[PDB]
RNA sequence: AAACUUUCAACAACGGAUCUCUUGGUUCUGGCAUCGAUGAAGAACGCAGCGAAAUGCGAUAAGUAAUGUGAAUUGCAGAAUUCCGU
RNA sequence: CCCACCCAUACCCCGCCCUCAGGGUAGAAACGAUGCCCUGAGGAGUAGGCGGCCGUGGAGGUCAGUGACGAAGCCUAGGGCGUGAGCCCGGGUCGAACGGCCUCUAGUGCAGAUCUUGGUGGUAGUAGCAAAUACUUCAAUGAGAA
RNA sequence: GGGACCGAGGACCGCGCUCUGCAAGGAUGCUGGCGUAAUGGUCACCAGCGACCCGUCUUGAAACACGGACCAAGGAGUCAAGGUUUUGCGCGAGUGUUUGGGUGUAAAACCCGCACGCGUAAAGGUGAGAGCUUCGGCGCAUCAUCGACCGAUCCUGAUGUAUUCGGAUGGAUUUGAGUAGGAGCGUUAAGCCUUGGACCCGAAAGAUGGUGAACUAUGCUUGAGCAUGGGGGCGAAAG
RNA sequence: UUGACCUCGGAUCAGGUAGGAGGACCCGCUGAACUUAAGCAUAUCAAUAAGCGGAGGAAAAGAAACCAACAGGGAUUGCCCUAGUAACGGCGAGUGAAGCGGCAACAGCUCAAAUUUGAAAGCUGGCUUCGGCCCGCGUUGUAAUUUGGAGAGGAUGCUUUGGGCGAGGCUCCUUCUGAGUUCCCUGGAACGGGACGCCACAGAGGGUGAGAGCCCCGUAUAGUUGGAAGCCAAGCCUGUGUAAAGCUCCUUCGACGAGUCGAGUAGUUUGGGAAUGCUGCUCAAAAUGGGAGGUAAAUUUCUUCUAAAGCUAAAUACCGGCCAGAGACCGAUAGCGCACAAGUAGAGUGAUCGAAAGAUGAAAAGCACUUUGAAAAGAGGGUUAAAUAGCACGUGAAAUUGUUGAAAGGGAAGCGCUUGUGACCAGACUUGCGCCCGGCGGAUCAUCCGGUGUUCUCACCGGUGCACUCCGCCGGGCUCAGGCCAG
């Protein structure tokens, strides 16, 4: 499959050790700004779509509105305390709901909050 | 450069004139004009098969084979003949694994470089740190012009425990020529077998010998390999009472007398 | 060995910088050790040379020859010393070049900036000795 | 290329750019994290000392040993077991350890300032005029039109009276 | 017998190979984001005692102001110009 | 028809080299079992196939390697080693670095390509004084001064 | 009896004989000569015999054709991706750390969380046969011969059937890359194949975008253009 | 007659802006041939190169008219895998995705559709005593409120605030911070060799008259002096208006983008005739609407999103810009065309084409002075360690050439084998051991003494002596073994 000019469009990766240093420095640079906070926001536990991966389970994008209200976290506060929020996702079953309001309840137990001023 | 030898406007003179059909540059007012171009035969041309970035520079080696090779280099370092076959002046140390007390290396005790020198002389590493100092020699060849100006030997490799000794010992040994420092969790084959030759002189510490069982247990996907030979002394296999009792009588001698 | 990334271990960049240096940083390169008496009094090891410095040549074919600096030629990294000269073919006596690293300064040419140089080296040398001692 | 050869031959000096970064790598200030952050240990190593979590996702690789940073029902209700329609909207009513974590807990639990808002001077005059006519009858005060131009319910007036100390 | 030609050796030429060198190139990686009608990039004309197939500068013309350093520049002429000093 | 003589890389005996084959070699050998010893047979060669070995640039280890009391290079009607590619030494020159071994690596080995670039010949002090340019000298055109 | 060429091996061991030692599994004894030269090397020259162009490329033939003035330096099967065969190596029904994360003495080394690629998974007789043996016999791998089971289609046509559906049982003179007690994954090295400039040099063409298109007269059209492609000029080829 | 409003113009009126460069990477437009298919036209080449337009430090994309058929996922982008699979194919050449999954990075929003109508609450300019005054825009709509997994309005009760200074800290530049020029030898010169030291969080690198950790610059580490601009910020002054904000509840409401979908047709393009997408032409929509899927399952049952308006960091690219660090790279016919006067010199009408050329010495000490004579030249003499290093300059190969010496030859000779002669060069076994006698001296001798180290029975020193023993040395005597070639 070398019918076209593959010479002009070949990309090597000698920056693979150098990009890893930059990526680890970006995580250190981010943690200097958000010094007591974790680097990454909290994400929900969701089930993979297809029949091939139904039995597996991964992290989603953000918590549903019903999950936040059941846990006791107000919607407009959640992005400001490290909880990602997805308005598109729906619950559609009690098993998806109960797994995530356990996760948010477990987040609140391990969370320490500091007053505003 | 991908454009080396291609920055010319040369056309062949064809079958007309009595010249070799090699592309010759146009123009008529310069010494360049009329000269051959665009060929490996030609001065200021392009070389055959120009070197490319996408040559295979790095080699993938299986992790099991890397840990096998590290296990063999560690075992060869516990053998006293293999130390002196590797060029180490090892005739003064009183035990060939040479485990030093961690209380003599832990913390600020070796953090000064003068104190690190005194410890090596006491335990018997003195001839080895003097061997590398006296072997300072300019490099034979054109690598001098490329940042590689001197060649010296290798000295003892100090192996320590970062959990129980700290990293202050690294700074004390850093200036002493030849001697190298390596944690017990991150052993390196390029340091254990320099040049592919086995038998590095290693100055262990007492905290590292305790950890050596643990670090080789924690390696997942790998176990200490079983040898295909249990008794590697072949003279014991052959000159044993059990083997020699069953043999046939010798059919001849080592030298055979000429019959006719 | 070198640690800081701004430092370069290139022979090419070092040789370019030495031989294409400005005269301000040629002055620091063109520096000489002080005598044993001057070391034990100013607590200073090495200062750059200026014109008025009485000096003593301790390396080369003109060893153990003492004199005053006549010229600090920074373009060829040369100092000139009184009565250290050779004759041309014509008989005209020309100064002989000694590098500043081949001489030891016996007497300084002291002005206000020179005492400030000597104070700053003594302040740093005293500070680290105190920091190492206690 | 042809630009770079001009600067090699020119007498103009090279302009050496200092090694600057858009984002600082190490935290600074007088707070708890900045006064206990080690310059030479990683993010995971520093948060392990603090007792805090750095990454909330799942592990993308093997971590070093010692790291703690990268981590009766009548109606059939799947939420009854996880219990403990209006909620507080601005804060969260919440319930051997490292020194940094114990120091941060003293910052969280530290008592705060109330900073009570006050009624404006004309607002007190509007309310005092209402007491001076109707006394404590909140129904007539809401139903009054001259002294209550912006027509407010008795429930709003009663709250403003109780704040101003006029019952 | 001279000469002429050939081979070899010593010495002397021609030529610039070989060895050594390298303020050059090539390739990789990293930090950063900045030309122009407030006249850019480029093209000329000029400015130094002897100067270019250089470099700097613009009638304030191998430069002025300001800050720092602290005693030069240098191929030759030449400067009562500056050394406890804006 | 008879007798005697001459010589092939052929045949016979001997020596030596190599290949192949058979045998021996451990309570180890009077030599790296990848060693050593004994015996036999065989030896042409294009395309082609396989094995070993020599040499060049650079990299890791090593020789406690060589070197301004002279490294590398080069020259040489000298002493050697190898079947060979090659390797060592002497004499002269010269003036700053270089080599042996085990591995690694490659822009790695030339008599040709009407090969490339450079340098230099015969033709030949010949054909020639045509173009081309080198130096000297001479004319004019326009200015001067003695 | 006369002569020539040769002396391999290196304690003893054997076969023997004419047995106090021999000519019997390979040369010792005695005498002489040798450092102002024993014995070699290089160059030059004479002499006897032999041969007297190299690389390519054809031929029954090179006595064909091509290349060669000389010397120095340069100069041509390489590197990627993908197949395949064999050797070495690790692990093994599994194997592959290196997209990425952690860590570091910082492009090295060391560590691995979930996936993913490929693969595996979703016991018969007889006779030979290496090896062993209580000498009675066991019998690897592999081959051959008859069996066993899975699927297929055919006919035979059970309990049954929704009453028009069924395939059970019995056989095939059939099939498969069928099963019958795994062998693969990763890597290093070598050879071959495909595609890239593809061992090095060498067409005529085609396309894209630009630069130039000298002079003369006349006529036509809307200062410019067109034409007489006219009149002159350049090149070609016939020794 | 006057004065509006609209529309179109003038002005060397005031305030602004665009052009050009660069273009490695980025976004559009336009668009070719050779080649392959051993011929060639569909196809490939290639949605490439050339041409045109437009940006930035990134750009572009981007918060579903999405993927899916699930127990569901949930903006965009990039890596691995999917996978040389699906799909389309003169079914030849070949071309060639995507969803799922593991990662990297993560961030959400602004309008139009409403009546502020109990008060255009908004904004550009000008004059300004900087404090607040005028003109104009604008109702053909500028603020606030809202943007469909929403919202509005009431009611009810809890929960939230706003400005200004600002010590100090981070980033980056700067100042200073270790130790031999100790003795001897070679050398023109120690930076080499030998002896004795010292520093080392510094034995990276460069210079210095030859290989320098300690002669010089630097290098390592924490500090330390001064400064620049951004950002953060302990605290400290003030706040305020019946001002704004979030949730709850509901006998009240809830507006969502048109010459756009779509139908036919032509061109283009894609793996993709629900056209895969786009564009042109003709016609031209809807509101329990529209789009894309799923399904033989018995009728289009169900599933999932809302198009025709807009913004937005990060993970990604990078032959260019400002710098910086590197290398199993090249080493002056190499490496960029250019290590140096290099896009220079030179050529062409022009577009364009485009070279050759590095090295004295440690230091010019770059040859004074005498004497030839017309010269880029000699002979003396001098500098230098060296001038057979003299700006023709490190070393200085071969082709080729001259002089001197030997020998040969007359269309010879050259190469192979074998002697001979001459010239030059070399120089054979490196040439030793063993006994006896006398003397001298040390020991490993002495059951001598003392000490040290050790592997704990072996070594080494110091002092004693010559009864024995053994080594040497000196002076005599004797014997043996010796390399090669002949007979």
């Amino acid at each position: 499959h070398f019918r076209k000019h593959w010479q002009r469009r070949v990309r090597c990766h000698f920056d693979q050790p150098g990009k890893k240093v930059t990526r680890r420095l970006a995580r250190r640079a981010k943690a200097a700004a958000l010094a007591p906070r974790p680097v990454d926001k909290l994400r929900p536990i969701v089930r993979c779509p297809t029949v091939k991966y139904n039995r597996r389970t991964r992290l989603g994008r953000g918590f549903t509105l019903e999950e936040l209200k059941a846990a006791g976290i107000p919607r407009l506060l959640a992005p400001t305390i490290g909880i990602a929020v997805d308005h598109r996702r729906k619950n559609l079953s009690e098993e998806s709901l109960a797994a995530n309001v356990q996760r948010l309840k477990d987040y609140k137990a391990r969370l320490i909050l500091f007053p505003r001023k | 450069s991908e454009k080396a030898g291609h920055q010319t406007s040369a056309e062949s003179w064809g079958t007309g004139r009595a010249v070799a059909r090699i592309p010759r540059v146009s123009g008529g007012g310069t010494h360049r004009a009329g000269q051959g171009a665009f060929g490996n035969m030609c001065r200021s041309g392009r070389m055959f098969a120009p070197t490319k970035i996408w040559r295979k520079w790095h080699v993938k080696i299986n992790q099991g084979q890397k840990r096998f090779a590290t296990a063999s280099a560690l075992a060869a370092s516990a053998v006293a003949p293999l130390l002196m076959a590797r060029g180490h002046q090892v005739s003064t140390v009183p035990e060939v694994p040479l485990v030093v007390d961690s209380a003599a290396v832990a913390g600020d005790a070796v953090a000064k470089t003068a104190a690190a020198y005194k410890l090596l002389k006491a335990i018997g590493a003195g001839p080895d740190v003097e061997k590398v100092k006296k072997s300072k020699k300019l490099r034979a060849g054109k690598g001098k012009m490329r940042g590689r100006r001197h060649r010296q030997r290798r000295g003892p490799l100090i192996v320590y425990s970062p959990e129980h000794d700290g990293k202050e010992l690294v700074k004390g040994f850093r200036n002493i020529p030849g001697v190298e420092t390596c944690p017990v969790d991150a052993l390196n084959l390029l340091q254990l077998a320099p040049g592919g030759h086995l038998g590095r002189f290693i100055v262990w510490t007492s905290a590292a010998i305790k950890q050596l069982d643990a670090v080789y247990e924690s390696k997942k996907g790998f176990f200490l390999p079983a040898n295909i030979v249990s008794q590697a002394d072949l003279s014991r296999l052959i000159n044993s009472t059990e083997i020699q009792s069953v043999l046939r009588a010798p059919k001849g001698e080592a030298r055979t007398k000429r019959a006719c | 060995m070198k640690v800081r990334p701004t430092v370069s271990s290139s022979r090419r960049k070092a040789r370019k910088a030495h031989f294409s240096a400005p005269s301000s940083v040629r002055r620091v390169i063109m520096s000489a050790p002080l005598s044993k008496e001057l070391r034990e009094k100013y607590n200073v090891r090495s200062i750059p040379i200026r014109k008025g410095d009485e000096v003593q040549i301790v390396r080369g074919a003109h060893k153990d020859k003492e004199g005053k600096v006549t010229s600090v030629y920074r373009l060829k990294y040369v100092i000139h010393v009184e009565r250290v000269t050779r004759e041309k073919a014509t008989g005209q006596t020309v100064p002989i070049g000694i590098h500043p690293s081949n001489v030891v300064i016996t007497k300084l040419h002291l002005d206000k900036d020179r005492e400030n140089i000597l104070a700053r080296i003594k302040a740093g040398r005293e500070q680290v000795a105190k920091a190492k001692g206690k | 290329r042809e630009l770079q050869k001009r600067k090699r031959r020119s007498s103009r000096p090279t302009i050496r750019m200092p090694n600057r970064r858009k984002k600082a790598l190490n935290p600074a200030g007088n707070n708890i994290i900045a006064k206990s952050w080690n310059k030479k240990e990683t993010l995971s190593q520093n948060y392990t000392r603090f007792g805090l979590v750095a990454k909330l996702g799942k592990a993308t690789g093997g971590t070093a040993p010692g790291n703690k940073a990268l981590l009766s029902e009548s109606d059939a209700v799947p939420q009854q077991q996880q219990q403990e329609n209006h909620i507080r909207q601005h804060d969260l009513e919440l319930e051997s350890k490292p020194e940094v974590l114990r120091a941060l807990e003293r910052e969280a639990t530290r008592p705060v300032e109330k900073t009570v808002r006050h009624q404006s001077e004309r607002e007190r005059e509007w309310l005092q005029r209402l007491v001076d006519k109707h006394g404590d009858d909140v129904a007539a005060m809401a139903r009054d039109r001259k002294l209550n131009p912006y027509q407010q319910t008795a429930s709003d007036i009663k709250r403003r009276l109780k704040k101003a100390g006029l019952l």
